């Protein structure tokens, strides 16, 4: 026999609570130490190897919990911060889009070349043309990705019925 | 004993429970709060002495820009983000909704111990390093990017702070909007909730949509500083920065204002006994300045050659932002009248004083909005003043009104009313010395950002001296209240 | 209050104490100087004043009970700050002894302390400091969960019919009931067991078990609640409104000489 | 902290009566919640010595011969302690 | 449109309401025996009663409590969720008296775990 | 480990503190029984006592020997609605002719001085008696509030307060329209003076 | 706040408390019971305050220091590493606050005053001599202290 | 009626506890100004505020 809480997950203390601050703090004076002296403190495999084996303690503490505390409060809870972390990530994706549209909607131009009509027979489409960006590859990588996306949105339809 | 000491440590560091790290979040807060006053204490004793009293050169007032900036800095995101939102929002938003501990556990401690990281990279940045940082809150380039005296790792390091920061004020956000949804105990519909509550939901709102703008903004400084391109540079546009900056700049400030509204209706109704006139209004209001706040980020940019449209575009959405923050001071003043609020309180005081002078940085910020105006009004000290008798006489007067309300509760020890009311006395005369003052300084012409003025600015400065002196008393009085108040008799006798 | 703890160790003029408030706050030459202005009374027992609201009490300070209850360690405290205590204590305590001598079969109590008081905001229900765990199982339980919904705003909200919401059909069955007696050679159906809301009334009464079975003497400690800011008082069928306004001016009355020698400032 | 319980000062040639004991003090600051001061003239009782005094107070109005009751220094004052009810 | 609905026959003038000294408010938490329980009013049971927000209420256990701001008695009393450990080992078929007799002696002598 | 408790009973701390016992509080040191039982000593209560419960016994038994062995002549099955736990109460607590009246009246006098006025004194203690709880300087008692409190309804209060103070509110405002505007400029409507 | 291990043993479940024998703290890392203690938020207030005393006394030294560090220790460590990093700050304002550095000042002239009304106007204004040369206790200003040359 | 005279006990005000406050905040106040008046007319200044050079320039 046990006794029942509420459905809200109490929750438990962890190590992740201080081992992922120090991470970001490692990595920005890693960063910083490469800056100034223009060679790694510690080897970058090294560095990522430590990286990995600090996060690996989310999937086990994951199983560990849905295994033993999981209920539709809590799913709910998990599903709305995914959402948000989905937003997060859009906004970021917004934002370097910000950085890259704004000196390419501003139409004129300060050009190193000429880009008027009638002096040669390439010059009006220099301008307006960056014919080096790898189109053909890019259109196949394009249909990789629509691949995935579609066989993925198939397989989930198939075993969520 | 190292098992107690271990203990100890561990207390602190694996905690996931929303009361402890609030109270870490309060102690860090004002912490950085002292830290900043201090800096700001320094910069005051270069302005009030004439020929460069402090730093003795023209070729050393980069020593001046460093206090300025790391006095913005610290102040803003490191002593009343904390403590406005990290404080109370940890302690009390599970407790008003009648929940145990708020979603996602551990993302609270990380929150707080990403803001640990950035506080230590900062100060190790700031104080350890030589020439540190030197170019204002605002880190516009090509002054940080291309720069004589900003070359050294500790620039990078700031800016990585401030990535931090972000990062932390995000996790804090998602976590506070998770809980208040979901984990509302039975018969609690949504916009029931307490009032502070709704204030922390739409501050969270805000910050969601704003930072990852801002850690744009920052990346793109440090790929100039670094990678040697050109986004900000001669080829680039210092103005995207400024965009994206400010983009992330105003909702920033009301993030930092709306949660002292919270605060303040809830103690309101906890001192006078009389719930809020209009508590419906008052919520709605909240919600509208912070949808407004998205779209007159660039009335901070009227100089640097808007489009004329554009101008007149920002103008009118300021004005709208105005409408609703009269709205809700109306209702102030309305739920004041028929209380009984306690004549002998700090907080009831302190409730006048915010009141008061929000009303007077609400008047001083409209005339900002003006773009044509603000021809006359950029970069002046009629904008310190504006900013400063908000920020420094309004929402710092939510927090002591906080204070004073909420330690009898955490510690369970009365407040030594006469004490406190020395300490809030003394800060509302001595702050309004040293800013009412610069509002006319700002109108005759003098710049922001200056260690030096022209001889035709000696009263503002001398009425400024008499307000440091004031504040210097007043917060000695603070912590010294403070430290008696955890303290035991040291006086005894038979009568 | 406070507690002085060792009186001896802190009246020394010169204390490590003293010295570190004088350094971190707390202290100053200003008390060593001028005592008179920053030390002057000190807070501490009014001898005098104790004495005065001694002497100013009737015979009531014989005849209360108070000098052996659990609380007689607080005599001090209430004589010097609760004026007229002792004709109050008196009043109280006769109060309870007519109510124990009723005709009725159940004495109900009042008891009112510190839980006594409602609040819109949660944290003010708990002890300071606040435990470290709270809510843990669950929330509040609002009493309106238990009276009727608004039947038909539910059914205009989903767009159903509702005409009907106040004709229900009859029901006359044996199968509806489980609890069956024999009453006179009658067989009455009436009620079902529900569970623990049925014995409500058992477990907040405790028998007096010298009493006959022909004179029942049940002792109900019956709580309070109130919110502290309303100003008026409904206690329903305990005590009607008239008797309340009698009450408060015959005790507005007889407590004035204890309050008027006193000024407010 | 442990001084005399209250006594009562009584003047045998005028016949002048008086409570009396020893009260501390202490610099005043924040006091506590969770606590009600305990009984700090008479240390360790009950609180009896309110009504001790109630009841002497006619014995001792009335005229009480004080030659049974230890005198206070060289002077015409009397130490009448309040341990228990006076009835003479 | 609530405000504005009729009674439903003459019974609220004769009968006693819900919330009376004999026909008391009974509601039931959840917890551990002997703690307080936490209960509360919407605001406005009556006319001079506050009804701008919910107000809560801390009282004892299986006692009767009025509020005499709204006149109301009510009953807050706690049922504890004491249930079989749950590892898979929970019985599928009717059970007895017997082991949950050990195991309620257990729990009421010594006391269990929470399921937090 | 140190002083482990021994068991899982009752403990008053900070999430239970009990229901108090006002009877025990109250008569502290004196006896209950000169109350309930007037005029007999301990010996004539124990023997009354026994006496009572023996006949209570006798009596429980034939009551259910007769419940149990009865036949049955007719079946009462009250009228509920449908979906209705328990039936509606057919008791009415309003006195209905005017000898109903007369006897709800003695009882309410009989009830008035013997249990009301008890019971309002009791909360007037109370009351006082929070007062001095709050008192000397540990609460905010006597910041606001008192006797002298001038407590108004809403119509009262928005009629003779609310209302006159806009009113002199919007009087304030218009003056202070055209004064400002003649302070600034030196007339009321032609903007600057000696301008234009 | 004592263990509940005997508790917690005999209990109702004793299988979830045999990782109390291993390396584990009861407080955090060990399944609450239902007979646990409560455990308040800060246990020194809390266990001071009923019984009538502040958390600290100023007499012990462990305490004072305790305090100390808590409401004093980070603002001093902070300001000592700034005074240790710029040494050359502090000396100018300690200079400068006790009358040490002047920066153009002369012997026996007058010095423009004004509190407030804005900007300087000559309608305002007051001149003024200094008092410590007019009570004897200044005849010459220092120079060879630092001077902001090419201001 | 307890406590210091410009102290009171816990959440209670000394007798005539606003007059008091405000003297003493004047006081410190004229002190204060005294303070900057003082650090005016002995501290730092520069060649162009003194009464010639000022009085030469206000004229045009
Ligand atoms: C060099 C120095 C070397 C050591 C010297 C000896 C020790 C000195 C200190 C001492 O005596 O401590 C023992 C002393 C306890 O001894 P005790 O008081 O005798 O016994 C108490 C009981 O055991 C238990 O009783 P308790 O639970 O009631 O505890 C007492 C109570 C007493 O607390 C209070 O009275 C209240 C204080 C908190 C207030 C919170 C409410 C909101 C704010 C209110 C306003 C006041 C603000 C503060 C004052 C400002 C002026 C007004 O609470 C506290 O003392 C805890 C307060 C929190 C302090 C530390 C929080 C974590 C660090 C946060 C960041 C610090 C700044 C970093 C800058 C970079 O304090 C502690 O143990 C506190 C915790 C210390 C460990 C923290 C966790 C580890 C942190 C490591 C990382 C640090 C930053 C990164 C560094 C780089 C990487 C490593
Ligand atoms: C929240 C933000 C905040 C706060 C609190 C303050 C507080 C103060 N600030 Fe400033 N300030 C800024 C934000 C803030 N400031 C920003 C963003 C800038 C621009 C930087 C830039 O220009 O680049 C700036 C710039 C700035 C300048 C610029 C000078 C120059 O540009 O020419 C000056 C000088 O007068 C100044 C003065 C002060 C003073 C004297 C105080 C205070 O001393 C007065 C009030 C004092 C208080 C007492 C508050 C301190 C509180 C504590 C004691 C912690 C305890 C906690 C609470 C009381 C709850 N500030
Ligand atoms: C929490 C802090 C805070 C808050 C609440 C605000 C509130 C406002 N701020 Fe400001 N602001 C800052 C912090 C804040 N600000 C900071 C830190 C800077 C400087 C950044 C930098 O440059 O370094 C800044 C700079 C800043 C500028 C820049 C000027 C310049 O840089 O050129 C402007 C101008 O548009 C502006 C406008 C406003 C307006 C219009 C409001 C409005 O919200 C105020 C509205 C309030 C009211 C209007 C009061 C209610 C009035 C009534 C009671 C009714 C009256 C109504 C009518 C007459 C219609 N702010
Ligand atoms: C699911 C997530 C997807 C994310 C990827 C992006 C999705 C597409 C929509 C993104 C909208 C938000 C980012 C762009 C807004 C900022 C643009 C900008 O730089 O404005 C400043 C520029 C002006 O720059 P400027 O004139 O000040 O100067 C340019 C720089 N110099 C000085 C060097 C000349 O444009 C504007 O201000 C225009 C008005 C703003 C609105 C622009 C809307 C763009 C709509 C694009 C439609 C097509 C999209 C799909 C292809
Ligand atoms: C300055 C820029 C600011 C904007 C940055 C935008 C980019 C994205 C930033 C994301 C940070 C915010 C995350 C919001 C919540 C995401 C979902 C979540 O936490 O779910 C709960 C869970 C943990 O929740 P829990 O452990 O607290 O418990 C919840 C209860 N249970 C577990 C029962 C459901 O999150 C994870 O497991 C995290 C995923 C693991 C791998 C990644 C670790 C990242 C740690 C965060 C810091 C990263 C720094 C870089
Ligand atoms: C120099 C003037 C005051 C400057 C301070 C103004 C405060 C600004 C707002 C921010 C507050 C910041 C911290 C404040 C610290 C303390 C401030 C302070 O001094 O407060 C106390 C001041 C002065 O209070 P006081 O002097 O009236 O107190 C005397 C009152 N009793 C009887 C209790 C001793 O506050 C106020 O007066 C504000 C309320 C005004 C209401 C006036 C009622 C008069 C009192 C009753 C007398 C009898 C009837 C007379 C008829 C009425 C006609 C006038
Ligand atoms: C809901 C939140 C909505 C936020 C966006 C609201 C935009 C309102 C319109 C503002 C506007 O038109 O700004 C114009 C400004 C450029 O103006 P300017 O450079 O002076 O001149 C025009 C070009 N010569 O334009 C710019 O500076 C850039 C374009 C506007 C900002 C685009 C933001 C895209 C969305 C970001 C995520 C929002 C998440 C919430
Ligand atoms: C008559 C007064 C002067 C007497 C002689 C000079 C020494 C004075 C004592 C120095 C230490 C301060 C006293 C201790 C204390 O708790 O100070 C708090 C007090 C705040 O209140 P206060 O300003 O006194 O208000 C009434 C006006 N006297 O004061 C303060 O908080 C002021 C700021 C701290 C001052 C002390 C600084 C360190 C020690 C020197
Ligand atoms: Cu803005
Ligand atoms: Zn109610």
């Amino acid at each position: 026999m046990i006794l029942n809480t509420n459905i809200n997950y109490g929750g438990r203390n962890s190590r992740l609570c201080y081992l992922i601050p120090l991470m970001v703090h490692t990595i920005f004076l890693y960063l910083a130490y490469l800056i100034y002296y223009n060679i790694n403190l510690i080897n970058i495999y090294l560095l990522l190897i430590i990286i990995i084996f600090i996060n690996i303690e989310w999937p086990l503490v994951i199983i560990y919990e849905y295994i033993y505390l999981t209920n539709y409060n809590i799913q709910n809870n998990l599903l709305y911060n995914i959402a948000t972390f989905i937003f997060l990530e859009i906004l970021l994706f917004i934002g370097f889009y910000w950085l890259y549209i704004n000196n390419i909607i501003h139409y004129p131009n300060n050009l190193p070349y000429n880009n008027n009509i009638a002096v040669n027979l390439l010059d009006h489409l220099n301008h307006n043309n960056n014919t080096d960006i790898c189109l053909y590859i890019i259109l196949h990588n394009l249909l990789l990705l629509l691949y995935v996306t579609l066989i993925l949105q198939l397989v989930h339809r198939y075993v969520q019925l | 004993m190292i098992n107690n000491i271990m203990h100890m440590i561990n207390k602190y560091t694996l905690t996931t429970s929303h009361k402890i790290i609030g109270i870490l979040y309060g102690y860090m807060g004002y912490i950085a709060g002292i830290l900043g006053y201090i800096i700001s204490m320094l910069i005051r004793m270069e302005l009030n002495t004439q020929g460069l009293a402090i730093v003795r050169k023209v070729k050393e007032v980069t020593i001046y820009n460093n206090w300025i900036t790391i006095h913005g800095l610290i102040m803003l995101f490191v002593f009343i983000m904390p403590v406005g939102i990290g404080f109370y929002g940890n302690y009390l938003i599970p407790m008003l909704i009648g929940t145990s501990e708020l979603s996602m556990p551990r993302m609270n401690g990380i929150s707080f111990w990403m803001l640990i990281v950035g506080v230590v990279i900062f100060v190790i940045s700031n104080v350890l390093m030589s020439k540190p940082i030197s170019s204002g809150w605002t880190l516009y380039p090509p002054l940080s990017t291309r720069d004589a005296d900003n070359i050294g790792v500790n620039i990078d390091l700031s800016l990585l702070v401030v990535h931090v920061l972000g990062i932390s004020s995000t996790i804090g956000s998602v976590n506070y909007i998770t809980t208040n949804k979901y984990n509302r105990h039975v018969g609690l519909t949504f916009m029931n909730i307490n009032i502070y509550n709704f204030s922390i939901i739409v501050t969270s709102i805000l910050l969601i949509g704003s930072l990852p703008i801002l850690g744009v903004a920052i990346t793109g400084l440090l790929l100039d500083r670094n990678i040697n391109s050109t986004i900000y540079d001669v080829i680039g546009d210092p103005v995207l920065y400024q965009h994206l900056f400010w983009f992330f700049g105003h909702p920033e400030v009301y993030v930092i204002i709306l949660p002292v509204f919270g605060l303040t209706s809830l103690i309101l109704t906890s001192i006078i006994h009389k719930d809020i006139f209009g508590r419906e209004g008052m919520m709605y209001c909240i919600i509208s300045i912070g949808v407004v706040g998205y779209f007159v980020w660039a009335h901070h940019m009227f100089t640097v050659g808007l489009d004329i449209d554009s101008r007149s575009y920002f103008s009118i959405a300021t004005s709208i932002i105005s409408i609703p923050t009269s709205v809700k001071m109306f209702s102030y003043i309305n739920t004041w009248a028929s209380g009984r609020g306690f004549r002998g309180n700090n907080s009831s005081w302190s409730f006048f004083s915010f009141l008061i002078c929000f009303c007077f940085g609400g008047f001083t910020g409209l005339l900002l909005s003006s773009g044509s105006l603000d021809i006359m009004l950029h970069d002046t000290y009629f904008v310190v003043g504006h900013f400063h008798t908000v920020l420094s006489l309004a929402a710092t007067f939510g927090l002591l009104i906080a204070h004073y309300f909420f330690l009898p509760i955490i510690f369970s020890y009365s407040i030594f009313e006469s004490f406190s009311f020395y300490h809030t006395f003394l800060l509302l005369v001595g702050a309004l010395l040293v800013f009412y003052p610069m509002h006319l300084a700002g109108l005759s012409g003098m710049a922001r950002r200056v260690p030096e003025y022209a001889d035709i600015f000696i009263p503002f400065m001398t009425v400024g001296f008499h307000g440091t002196f004031l504040l210097i008393f007043s917060t000695l009085t603070f912590i010294r209240s403070y430290f008696q108040f955890l303290s035991h008799i040291n006086h005894s006798n038979y009568l | 209050g406070t507690n002085p703890g060792d009186i001896a160790l802190n009246s020394k003029r010169f204390t490590v104490g003293k010295f570190v408030a004088w350094a971190c706050g707390g202290w100053g030459l200003k008390d060593w100087i001028f005592p008179s202005l920053f030390i002057g009374r000190g807070d501490g027992p009014d001898f005098d004043r104790i004495v005065k609201h001694t002497l100013q009490s009737s015979s009531a300070i014989e005849k209360v009970n108070w000098f052996d209850s659990p609380f007689a360690c607080y005599t001090e405290w209430f004589v010097e700050h609760f004026p007229g205590f002792f004709d109050s204590r008196y009043r109280f305590e006769m109060s309870a002894k007519t109510i124990l001598a009723n005709k009725y079969p159940i004495k109900d109590f009042p008891v009112v302390d510190m839980r006594s008081w409602r609040s819109s905001r949660l944290f003010d229900l708990f002890e300071v400091p606040h435990p470290e765990h709270t809510f843990v199982f669950g929330g509040p339980v609002l009493l309106n969960t238990e009276a009727k919904r608004a039947e038909r705003l539910e059914q205009e909200w989903h767009g159903k019919d509702g005409t009907f919401v106040d004709v229900h059909p009859l029901n006359v069955a044996t199968e509806s009931h489980t609890e069956v007696s024999v009453i006179g050679g009658i067989k009455v159906y009436n009620g079902v067991w529900q569970g623990g809301k049925d014995s409500w009334k058992r477990d907040s009464a405790k028998p007096e078990l010298t009493a006959p079975f022909h004179s029942p003497i049940w002792y109900r400690n019956m709580f309070i609640v109130k919110n502290a800011d309303q100003l008026v008082e409904h206690f329903g069928e305990n005590l009607s409104d008239e008797t309340w306004q009698e009450v408060r001016k015959e005790h507005l009355a007889f407590h004035e000489r204890f309050h008027k020698d006193y000024s407010f400032a | 902290m442990n001084h005399e319980r209250p006594w009562v000062f009584l003047n045998k040639v005028t016949g002048k009566w008086g409570a009396c004991g020893w009260q501390p003090f202490w610099k005043a600051t924040s006091q506590s919640l969770n606590y009600i001061p305990d009984n700090f003239i008479a240390l360790r009782t009950n609180g009896s010595w309110v009504r001790n005094l109630w009841q002497s107070s006619k014995v001792l109005d009335r005229g009480l011969n004080a030659s049974g009751y230890p005198t206070v220094g060289t002077t015409d004052w009397v130490r009448i302690p309040l341990d228990a009810p006076l009835e003479a | 449109m609530y405000e504005d609905e009729p009674y439903i026959g003459v019974d609220h003038l004769y009968e006693a309401h819900k919330g009376s000294k004999e026909n008391p408010v009974v509601v039931e938490a959840i917890g551990v025996h002997g703690n307080d329980v936490f209960t509360g009013c919407l605001g406005g049971c009556h006319k001079d009663a506050a009804d701008a927000v919910a107000y809560y209420t801390i009282v004892p256990p299986n006692t009767l409590a009025v509020c005499i701001d709204c006149g109301i008695h009510f009953v807050a009393r706690i049922n504890e969720q004491l249930t079989f450990w749950p590892d898979g080992t929970q019985p599928w078929e009717k059970v007895d008296f017997k082991a949950v007799e050990g195991f309620l002696y257990k729990h009421y002598k010594y006391g269990s775990p929470l399921m937090i | 480990l140190g002083h482990m408790r021994v068991g899982a009973l009752w403990q008053s701390n900070a999430n239970s503190r009990g229901l108090p016992n006002l009877l025990k509080e109250v008569m502290a040191a004196e006896p209950i029984y000169p109350y309930t039982h007037p005029g007999l000593s301990a010996k004539q209560i124990l023997w009354n006592t026994k006496f009572n419960l023996k006949l209570e016994k006798d009596l429980i038994s034939i009551a259910e020997s007769a419940v149990q062995s009865q036949t049955v002549n007719k079946v009462v099955i009250p009228t509920m609605l449908t979906g209705d736990v328990n039936p509606k109460s057919p008791a009415s607590v309003v006195a209905k002719d005017k000898y109903q009246l007369a006897k709800q009246m003695a009882e309410f006098q009989y009830k008035k001085s013997y249990f009301e006025k008890p019971w309002g004194y009791m909360f007037a203690y109370y009351c006082d008696e929070d007062r001095a709880r709050l008192c000397g300087g540990i609460g905010y008692v006597g910041h606001h509030g008192g006797g002298d409190a001038e407590i108004l309804s809403y119509t009262e209060y928005v009629s003779t307060v609310v209302y006159p103070t806009i009113f002199y509110m919007a009087i304030t405002f218009v003056v202070s329209l055209f004064l400002m505007y003649y302070y600034i400029y030196g007339t009321f409507f032609s903007s600057t003076r000696n301008r234009f | 706040h004592g263990s509940n291990l005997y508790n917690r043993v005999h209990g109702n479940l004793p299988q979830l408390y045999v990782e109390q024998l291993y390396n584990t703290d009861e407080i955090l890392d060990t399944v609450p019971h239902s007979s646990d203690p409560v455990h308040h938020m800060f246990p020194k207030c809390a266990a001071a305050s009923p019984l009538g005393f502040r958390p600290y006394d100023n007499n012990k030294l462990w305490d004072a220091f305790v305090l100390w560090a808590i409401v004093y220790g980070v603002t001093t460590i902070f300001c000592v590493l700034h005074i240790l990093k710029y040494p050359q700050i502090w000396k100018h304002l300690f200079e400068t606050l006790t009358f040490q550095y002047t920066y153009q000042r002369e012997i026996g002239e007058e010095y423009v005053w004004q509190y407030g009304g804005g900007g300087l106007n000559p309608a305002k204004w007051r001149f003024v001599k200094s008092p410590l040369e007019e009570l004897g206790l200044v005849t010459e200003y220092r120079s060879d202290l630092d001077y902001p040359d090419d201001l | 009626d307890k406590g210091g005279f410009f102290f009171g006990v816990g959440t209670q005000l000394p007798r005539n506890f606003f007059p008091k406050f405000l003297a003493t905040t004047s006081a410190i106040m004229g002190v204060t100004y005294g303070l900057v008046w003082l650090y005016n007319a002995a501290g730092p200044r520069a060649k162009t505020q003194t009464r010639k050079w000022k009085e030469l320039e206000s004229e045009d």
